[PDB]
């Protein structure tokens, strides 16, 4: 298969910003490529075919260059109604689409509240543990989040879960959720949650012992 | 048409309406009057739907509106697609359109008249397109008949603009460097007329292009002048 | 103009079969390569079959050769998707498009679609287990509700009965392993209104017809 790589993965701008964005082709797709733009929930839309031939009705602020194996979309001046992710596809052999570029709002450095929740009695009478720990309010969006069981770093045992930017602050929110089963849960004291965020001038830790 | 303006009764007595009832009845393309039971449009009118049942042709009209159930149309007899036309291509994009029934001239309903043996070299200057497509990319079929002056341009400059396809001979292009004025969807297969010597000529049929009104980017058209051998050859032998 | 309208799509278990269907309407005069592309949950677009002209090519992405089958009924004017030996994996949108064969005529060389959503699960439909996050006894404080063990999506949740909205963020959910889904939606509010303000979570699932509202208060 003809593989599509895009760079970067995300990137932050504000409105006016000149903005460029990288797709790479394992092999030569000659000018057969395209690029789309789409909105969570919503079907992608085309924005340049050919490489660098403009769609009806897109606006001439979008552009695009390249032929062979590397390509680049180019928003010249950046409007509210781009903040979207991005893709190419070649066309070259029936279609291989990119991984994606998410172009989001950039804003200052926010640090995360961070709070530690342990498992409810409900819960825990039902056989199951939820410890979760949540990330409040922080940009941007890259952030470490360790869990430690009487110190012994966890892992395989977690799942995050990420919101869109917020439309007031532009802030994400995370949430990271330790799942045990009870009889592990009632093996150890301490639970904690540990943090590594730009906006913290060390890593945070939250946490709490089983039954105080 | 983008950054045109409405014709009036008489203006361009030869512009018809190509449009097809389905459940819905839709405008589809232009074509002009050539003679009493001859229409002459472009070949790609007919590429989705090439049966002559479906299709109903008005004349002597300046706004769709005026349409109704009861309004009075042409049929086709007989679709006449330029042999070496292909499917979805800009080669050869020529069709004549022959009615089940010949219509009466009247100053809103009569003939473009085709370029003359002896206007072969001729550098035209005042040329117009016409129409009832869009006005702008993905834009609205327009109610009154629309108009736009624009320019012919040399092939070799419509070349440029156009590197992944072949700018022939058989095809005359028109626009403006900075692009505002120009033919849309829904214009397909009308007329380019230039007034030469005092009298209108067809001169192209609006065929192809990349997007509507974009600078350095004209609209490509079948060259008549071209094609004359091949209408008269078709006319005369049908009837 | 030109419009493409998805359906068929809905829940099935695996080793099921599905067959959608894309509509066109209007009239045109254009020919165009018909596909289908697919989008996971937080995935990628993915393309998935294609028809390049009719009785034409019929082609297929690895991923789904073999079980799915691409075709067009002309009369009906309808592009379809048939699916077979569904698996989990299968789960996501679907959407069909249209793609322009030949020179500019003025228009557009995409078409696409709304989408349609297929879901492939074992899972039984069941309504969440609601448990409290309760606001630490350790400003500002934060507390929630953990939205456990529910099938199919979605869930709604709000806080106070819609008067709490101020602050509330509730995540997107995450499929388990055991193939239910879970989420938490989380609130800040004044650490001084912990003792004289009531919070409630209302956590509605409309698949299972089931409501529940939880009284999160400190431990």
């Amino acid at each position: 298969d003809i593989q599509m790589t895009q760079s970067p993965s995300t990137l932050s701008a504000s409105v006016g910003d000149r903005v460029t964005i990288t797709c790479r082709a394992s092999q030569s797709i000659s000018s057969w490529l395209a690029w789309y733009q789409q909105k969570p929930g919503k079907a992608p839309k085309l924005l340049i075919y050919k490489a660098s031939t403009l769609e009806s009705g897109v606006p001439s602020r979008f552009s695009g260059s390249g032929s062979g194996t590397e390509f680049t979309l180019t928003i010249s001046s950046l409007q509210p109604d781009d903040f979207a992710t991005y893709y190419c596809q070649q066309y070259n052999t029936y279609w291989t689409f990119g991984q994606g570029t998410k172009v989001e709002i950039k804003r200052t450095v926010a640090a995360p509240s961070v709070f530690i929740f342990p498992p409810s009695d409900e819960q825990l009478k039902s056989g199951t543990a939820s410890v979760v720990c949540l990330l409040n309010n922080f940009y941007p969006r890259e952030a470490k989040v360790q869990w430690k069981v009487d110190n012994a770093l966890q892992s395989g045992n977690s799942q995050e879960s990420v919101t869109e930017q917020d439309s007031k602050d532009s802030t994400y929110s995370l949430s990271s959720t330790l799942t045990l089963s009870k009889a592990d849960y009632e093996k150890h004291k301490v639970y904690a949650c540990e943090v590594t965020h730009q906006g913290l001038s060390s890593p945070v830790t939250k946490s709490f012992n089983r039954g105080e | 048409i983008v950054g045109g303006t409405e014709s009036s009764w008489g203006e361009w007595p030869w512009q018809v309406s190509l449009q097809v009832k389905l459940t819905a009845q839709r405008h589809l393309c232009g074509g002009s009057l050539i003679g009493h039971q001859w229409v002459l449009t472009a070949a790609h009118c007919f590429d989705g739907l090439p049966l002559q049942d479906v299709w109903r042709i008005y004349s002597g009209i300046l706004e769709l509106s005026d349409i109704t159930k009861d309004t009075p149309f042409s049929q086709i007899k007989e679709i006449i697609i330029h042999q070496n036309y292909k499917v979805s291509e800009g080669n050869h994009d020529i069709a004549l359109i022959k009615l089940q029934a010949p219509l009466e001239y009247t100053e809103f309903q009569k003939p473009i008249s085709l370029p003359s043996k002896g206007d072969t070299s001729t550098i035209y200057t005042n040329c117009w397109v016409t129409g009832w497509g869009f006005s702008k990319e993905k834009g609205e079929i327009q109610n009154i008949l629309q108009k736009v002056n624009i320019p012919l341009v040399t092939n070799e400059e419509c070349q440029k603009r156009y590197q992944d396809y072949k700018i022939t001979q058989r095809m005359v292009c028109a626009g403006y460097k900075e692009g505002g004025k120009d033919a849309c969807k829904g214009d397909s297969g009308g007329p380019l007329v230039c007034k030469h010597n005092g009298m209108w000529r067809l001169v192209g049929i609006t065929s192809w292009g990349e997007g509507c009104a974009r600078r350095e980017q004209p609209g490509v058209y079948t060259k008549v002048a071209e094609y004359m051998d091949w209408i008269l050859e078709k006319t005369q032998s049908s009837d | 103009e030109v419009q493409l309208l998805e359906s068929g799509g809905g829940l099935v278990q695996p080793g099921g079969s599905l067959r959608l269907s894309c509509a066109a309407s209007g009239f045109t005069f254009s020919h165009y390569i018909m596909m289908w592309v697919r989008q996971a949950p937080g995935k990628g677009l993915e393309w998935v079959s294609g028809i390049y002209s009719s009785g034409g090519i019929t082609v297929y992405a690895d991923s789904v050769k073999g079980r799915f089958t691409i075709s067009r009924d002309n009369s009906k004017n309808t592009l379809y998707l048939q699916m077979n030996s569904l698996r989990a994996e299968d789960t996501a949108v679907y959407y069909c498009a249209y793609r322009r064969i030949g020179v500019p005529r003025r228009d557009e060389f995409d078409i696409w679609g709304q989408g349609t959503m297929v879901t492939v699960s074992s899972a039984s439909t069941k309504g969440p287990s609601v448990f409290p996050l309760a606001p630490s006894s350790k400003g500002t404080a934060a507390l929630g509700c953990l939205v456990k063990d529910y099938f199919p999506e979605p869930v709604t949740v709000s806080w106070n009965s819609g008067a709490l909205t101020s602050g509330v963020h509730t995540f997107p959910a995450v499929l388990q392993s055991s193939g239910l889904y879970s989420l938490s939606s989380v609130v800040t509010v004044p650490s001084s209104s912990l003792g004289t303000q009531t919070y409630i979570c209302n956590v509605n699932h409309k698949p299972s017809n089931t409501k529940v509202d939880k009284r999160v208060e400190p431990k």
